[PDB]
């Protein structure tokens, strides 16, 4: 009767298909609906399967239900930053009338925006501790914490839903040794990488 | 309707002033069980068929807040007419043939019960040791009827029901 | 419409909290669900009508109140820490495909009172390289020593807030996670144009709104109580 | 394990007041023929109603035109309806009751006692409600002089019924009473020598 979803955090860049998969056990389950919740709000209603469907179509998220195997898959195509959301898969059996609905315990997706011209850099900030910014690097980064407590460094920002105009994704690093050239030691960086 | 069967499944009823509400199902005319709304239990008639079957007793109470919601718009919608009472009948019998000094179980009968709230009791003196009452069973012509139950070292006793369709209150001795 | 009350509560140990949902889509089912890191959205209590109230999946510790048909209302009469959470309150019709949830409650309730401070703010002005380099400028702020995590984070441009340009960290951050109490930090950043920053009559400002005791609690300690207050760093365009 | 699910009860949108909501499912040859009827009763005169052989709400009152009108335009509502009469009763005709009411035989227990005079055949504690009863006398089927109760319900899932014979007990006679049921493998036969 658990329903379990896979994986727990999905990056994907924009234009890309995210799928989040979802199990249960419960073999009585006719009724899974998804539900978004976005960073602030509550859950809301994405969109929901019935057991005797096969595949259900909503613009660019489609669900796949496969009985037999007792699984269950969102599709988002043409994944927009606006995506960026907890998604949860939940279950009730309809016929028992009882009005409570099975959730799973979501997988966070974050979107990444797209760039037109990479450009990886790390600057040095001015403070009016000192700053760090990691920043304009493609699909091919990843960015890993510090080894040292009295580092810290976010590596995964989320985009104002009412962003139109400057979009990026850069990572942040402070501290109290300490310069810009070493700050991402223990994170798999670009070769050409620029540092002023 | 002719048929081999008829199972009457989530037969709700609700009766207002009072809040007064019965969830049961029925096979064939026995009871299979009820929910218990202030428990929240769902108790079968016999044991043995709760632990063959289940029914999530939850599914009762959300139908019963259905069934309130109803009685509530219905209520003003005929301008609140209300419900017109019934005279109730007893028919009093035992269950196994009685045998003095042997325990024997006497079964009393109500019926064309309407509205369902009745007081069923019972040496010239009250008796309530070891008295089980069923539910409301349904009629086709939606009055009820209901089977009290009372245990008897058959010795050398009447059945009392108080209703409202009832100016005095009705005494079937045996 | 479902909304909750209060958004954001700071509570200790031993009292007793109120949380209230009201709902005017004329809904007759409600529920109040709690939110955690990996336990997902569990159910406390829920009802199906004035008077009647169910229990959920995790009852104890709350007890709770349906006296309106547009209300319910979760209580929890002792507070302790484990019921630090996220709360939220829904409803639905009979028989209803749809749940439809308010916009949550913070609920930090903590062995006392003494670890509750406000964030101290900075912003951070953009570097000439990344300006020269890219014709863009990206201000960094930090928001660093709060408690609880229960903050939000806004850019300001001459007087009106913005949001094009901006992205901060869904979830605050431990400090020192070693510590049971540790602070939280947050950081946002804010790119622009490089031709607007350097315009030295363009002034940006990020201001945070952190929640934390109200005017009837009781502060017993010599520093300024942590009211519910907005912490703010500003910095101007430059040459 | 298998389990009872019940119909949905349709919303709407001293003196007493009464409302009352069925699900009859009626079954002919095991699920061969289903017809499926759900009723709404206020103050015992029924108001609405659907019927699976219609296949659609009625209003049986003019009370009942808000209602199945209403319910007949919203199909999330309407096609539920319709299919509870798989989701429902088909289902708990082929799953729980299979496992309960359909499997369910006690077998009857039966005395003879004397009571120009009268034997009566008390036949106890039965079900299903199908017996039959018959009297012998030294070998001879007696249909003179015989009456039965009707089938007597006992409320606790048991049938009884009793067969009173007209007799005249010579010193030698044996009554026999004959009693056939689903339950037993060869019928019961309960003597009395006079």
């Amino acid at each position: 009767q658990q329903v379990r979803q896979s994986p727990q955090s999905l990056t994907v860049w924009e234009g890309e298909t995210a799928i989040l998969n979802c199990s249960y056990e419960n073999s009585a389950f006719d009724y899974f609906p998804w539900y978004q919740q976005f960073p602030g709000e509550g859950p809301a209603l994405l969109i929901a399967i019935r057991s005797v469907s096969d595949k259900k179509e909503d613009g660019r998220f489609t669900i796949f239900f496969n009985k037999r195997e007792k699984k269950l898959s969102l599709h988002i195509t043409d994944s927009q930053p606006g995506d960026s959301a907890t998604y949860f898969c939940a279950a009730s059996v309809t016929g028992a009338n009882t009005g409570k609905l099975t959730f799973g315990h979501g997988t966070i997706l974050r979107v990444h925006p797209n760039i037109q011209n990479p450009d990886p850099a790390v600057y040095q900030l001015r403070d009016s501790k000192s700053v760090c910014l990691f920043t304009d690097f493609d699909s091919q980064t990843n960015v890993s914490q510090s080894k040292d407590s009295d580092v810290y460094i976010t590596d995964k920002c989320v985009l104002d839903m009412r962003s139109m105009d400057f979009k990026s994704n850069s990572a942040v690093a402070w501290s109290n040794d300490f310069a810009c050239a070493n700050a991402f030691n223990n994170s798999i960086i670009p070769e050409d990488t620029f540092f002023p | 309707i002719e048929a081999d069967h008829v199972g009457t499944y989530g037969i709700s009823v609700y009766q207002s002033p009072g809040d007064i509400g019965q969830y049961t199902f029925e096979f064939d005319g026995d009871e299979l069980f009820y929910v218990d709304l202030d428990k929240k239990e769902t108790v079968w008639m016999l044991p043995e068929f709760g632990q063959l079957a289940s029914f999530d007793p939850q599914g009762g109470l959300q139908n019963i807040a259905v069934v309130k919601h109803n009685l509530g718009v219905l209520t003003k919608r005929s301008n609140s007419t209300p419900a017109t009472n019934e005279a109730p009948q007893a028919t009093v019998f035992p269950k196994s043939p009685v045998l003095l000094g042997q325990p024997n179980t006497l079964i009393c009968f109500v019926d064309n019960i309407f509205p369902p709230v009745i007081n069923i009791t019972w040496n010239s003196k009250s008796v309530a040791d070891g008295v089980y009452e069923t539910s409301f069973f349904v009629n086709r012509d939606y009055s009820f009827h209901k089977l009290s139950y009372l245990t008897f070292i058959p010795s050398d006793y009447d059945c009392k029901v108080e209703h409202w369709g009832l100016e005095e209150p009705v005494l079937k001795h045996w | 419409a479902v909304t909750q009350s209060p958004r954001n509560k700071v509570a200790v140990t031993g009292g007793k909290v109120t949380l209230s949902c009201n709902q005017t889509n004329n809904h007759n089912n409600m529920y109040w669900y709690r939110q955690d890191t990996g336990h997902g959205l569990r159910l406390i209590h829920y009802s199906y009508g004035a008077g009647s109230t169910e229990k959920g999946d995790i009852p104890d510790g709350y007890k709770a109140s349906r006296p309106s048909q547009e209300n319910f209302s979760l209580i929890l009469e002792l507070a302790t820490p484990s019921q630090t959470s996220v709360y939220f309150c829904a409803s639905g019709d009979f028989w209803g495909d749809t749940l439809y949830f308010g916009a949550g409650t913070r609920l930090s309730v903590l062995e006392d009172l003494k670890n509750v401070f406000p964030p101290e703010v900075a912003v951070f002005e953009p570097s000439e390289a990344e300006i020269s380099h890219t014709q863009k400028a990206t201000l960094v702020c930090l928001a660093t020593g709060f408690y609880p995590d229960h903050v939000e984070l806004s850019w300001w441009v001459n007087g009106k807030e913005v949001h094009s340009g901006v992205c901060t960290d869904p979830q605050p951050l431990k400090e020192q996670p070693a510590l049971n109490d540790s602070r939280y930090a947050l950081s946002s950043r804010l790119r622009v144009s490089a031709t607007f920053w350097q315009n030295p009559r363009n002034h940006f400002r990020c201001q945070v709104q952190f929640y934390g005791l109200s005017e009837n609690d009781e502060w017993t300690q010599d520093r300024a109580k942590p009211v519910t207050q907005i912490v703010s760093a500003e910095a101007w365009g430059r040459a | 394990r298998v389990s009872y699910y019940g119909p949905k009860t349709s919303p709407v949108q001293e003196r007493h007041f009464v409302y009352q909501f069925m699900g009859e499912c009626y079954f002919t040859n095991g699920t061969q023929r289903i017809r499926y009827v759900t009723r709404y009763i206020y103050n015992r005169e029924e108001y609405v109603r659907y019927d699976s052989d219609v296949g659609e709400h009625r209003a049986v009152t003019e009370l009942g035109r808000p209602d199945a009108e209403y319910w007949n335009s919203q199909p999330e509502i309407l096609e539920r309806t319709r299919a509870e009469l798989d989701t429902v009763c088909r289902h708990n005709y082929e799953g729980p009751e299979t496992h309960t009411s359909l499997r369910r035989l006690e077998q009857p227990n039966v005395v003879i006692s004397l009571s120009h005079n009268t034997l009566v055949c008390s036949v106890t504690d039965f079900y299903p409600a199908k017996i039959k009863v018959r009297w012998f006398r030294n070998g001879q089927e007696e249909t003179v002089g015989v009456s039965s109760t009707q089938l007597i319900r006992n409320g606790d899932w048991t049938f009884q019924v009793l067969v009173m014979l007209e007799m005249t007990p010579r010193r030698g006679e044996v009554y026999t009473c004959h009693v056939e049921h689903p339950s037993l493998k060869s019928p019961i036969t309960v003597e009395w020598r006079a």
